[PDB]
RNA sequence: ACCCACUCGGCACCUUACGAGAAAUCAAAGUCUUUGGGUUCUGGGGGGAGUAUGGUCGCAAGGCUGAAACUUAAAGGAAUUGACGGAAGGGCACCACCAGGAGUGGAGCCUGCGGCUUAAUUUGACUCAACACGGGGAAACUCACCAGGUCCAGACACAAUAAGGAUUGACAGAUUGAGAGCUCUUUCUUGAUUUUGUGGGUGGUGGUGCAUGGCCGUUCUUAGUUGGUGGAGUGAUUUGUCUGCUUAAUUGCGAUAACGAACGAGACCUUAACCUACUAAAUAGUGGUGCUAGCAUUUGCUGGUUAUCCACUUCUUAGAGGGACUAUCGGUUUCAAGCCGAUGGAAGUUUGAGGCAAUAACAGGUCUGUGAUGCCCUUAGACGUUCUGGGCCGCACGCGCGCUACACUGACGGAGCCAGCGAGUCUAACCUUGGCCGAGAGGUCUUGGUAAUCUUGUGAAACUCCGUCGUGCUGGGGAUAGAGCAUUGUAAUUAUUGCUCUUCAACGAGGAAUUCCUAGUAAGCGCAAGUCAUCAGCUUGCGUUGAUUACGUCCCUGCCCUUUGUACACACC
């Protein structure tokens, strides 16, 4: 046939980072929970899930993407 | 046309370790039997055998 | 000298074979396991090798005598069947010729193959039997090629990671051809579905048609294949199955150690022909009747009217039958098979045309039709797959199937106006009548049709009629090119197709060559189907108009069949 050729540069894949998450949350002294990362206004994800924090951008993943609440 | 009338065939591959036979068998059924077709190969021609004659036996007739 | 009978002794030949042989054959090669008349000579698997050595003869060349080591399972004989032959003899055929037809070959373009060119210009196939073939008419697809971008759709087993998260997804931005979270920035989300590693699978239009199945082409426009009982041969084998004659045919007659049969050919089946006979039909038609139009009037003639009724089955359709068997007669011939002629006949060329088609052969083609397939390759920076764009069409040229022509048997313009095989729309946009608009292509509103019911009488084209043109590359010819309008499609640029105007080439009948063809055939002519969203200069069929010339031959070519040679049998590659 032919085989092989390339300038290099092979693409890798993802990584999905690593974490300890849900740290996010705080409790004070015995033993009142306040909640940090407000949380999601679709019937689909119910409070539960929470959007992240960038710029302008708040953010629900757990809508795959969908929807953009802003404050 | 007899070919439709009376021969079956049948191909079937048979595929074993080493590559693949075709297995090819003809039957041909009996003629006389057929039941609903022709009874015979459009070869076939009887004669019907006639019969011995005691014959002469000089005029006379019957009445009834 | 000659003739006839005889007899010795010669050179031979003939037929037989009691007999002999492995056979071919042999009056000796006979009188041999029923083995002995006398006598000479030579041989003991093949190769080494008539070699080396000695001896001896010779002027010489060489002669006579003449080993071994080693190597080796066959060399060899006669006959059989084949296969082959650049032998001989017979045949068969418009993919052979004869007599001709229409041409291809020359031209323009269409199209395939080569070649070159190319990022790629995917590839198979190369005499008949590769080259308008792969149903291959590729804008995406198809698609295999090239430039790049995603995805696993990596079964299953184990192991590893891991509920403190194994893994999944993504908005905007960056990025990208791209509103792909491909990747990255950011940081939510998902919850044991994956991930990673190994084994093991899986896909592939990757290889191999020289590993296969299946199919298919070719031999083959052919006529060959085999068994029963009998004849021959130790035998494999032969004879039957053949000089001749006849046929398209190993089709028959006949001759005959053969007789009588089977596969194959024929029969058979399908289609085109003929039925005033049979059963019928408002999805086929005819006559009469009304309702009715026109013209003529003296009754007439020419239409209208999916039912206003009556009847019929010639025409149309398709069930069942019939019909032809080369019949009658006559010529010819072994007076056999047949063949030829005349009349009759719907039909008398296997009635015309096809469908089927024995045994065998080929390293024919096809792994690129197949979720038919062996083995090899490859398998996540994929040869899997999908997405974007290009490519198969790229152009100094060689070749092949075609298309349109060079005109006056014509072009052009009116006008008459006639076929047949088809095909058509459900969970849908197929075939299209009719009315408008538009020069045209087309549009738009409706409409019948799942169809003998509607498109459609498919009013097709050649063709026939009256004109214009008048031999001038002309009003023949329409290549090449411009400008516009439209249809298909997500997409038309490298121009899908259609129309309008203009532009107006080559080609004045084509060198050597070479194709196809014998009657509703050739040729001319259009249509339908396949393909298909759009595209036929292609093919599969169809019908229309309708000839000239054979009705012979073996000269060329091709292939059979004998004879024959063979040291070939993997069979002349
Ligand atoms: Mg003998
Ligand atoms: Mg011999
Ligand atoms: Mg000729
Ligand atoms: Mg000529
Ligand atoms: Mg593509
Ligand atoms: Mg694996
Ligand atoms: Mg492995
Ligand atoms: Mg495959
Ligand atoms: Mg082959
Ligand atoms: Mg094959
Ligand atoms: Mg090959
Ligand atoms: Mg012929
Ligand atoms: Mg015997
Ligand atoms: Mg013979
Ligand atoms: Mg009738
Ligand atoms: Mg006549
Ligand atoms: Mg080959
Ligand atoms: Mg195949
Ligand atoms: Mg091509
Ligand atoms: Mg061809
Ligand atoms: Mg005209
Ligand atoms: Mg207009
Ligand atoms: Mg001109
Ligand atoms: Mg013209
Ligand atoms: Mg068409
Ligand atoms: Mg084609
Ligand atoms: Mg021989
Ligand atoms: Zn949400």
């Amino acid at each position: 046939k032919k085989v092989y050729t390339t300038p290099k540069k092979i693409k890798h894949k993802h990584k999905k980072v690593k974490l300890a998450v849900l740290s996010y949350y705080k409790v004070d002294a015995e033993g009142k929970v306040t909640k940090l990362r407000r949380e999601c206004s679709n019937p689909t994800c119910g409070a539960g899930v929470f959007l992240a924090n960038h710029k302008d951008r708040l953010y629900c993943g757990k809508c795959h993407s969908v929807y953009k609440v802003n404050a | 046309q007899p070919v439709n009338d009376f021969i079956d065939t049948a191909t079937r591959h048979v595929l074993m370790r080493q590559g693949v036979l075709g297995i090819k068998v003809k039957i041909m059924r009996d003629p006389a039997k057929s039941r609903t077709g022709p009874k015979a190969l459009p070869d076939a021609v009887t004669i019907i055998e006639p019969k011995e004659e005691e014959p002469i036996l000089a005029p006379s007739v019957k009445d009834y």
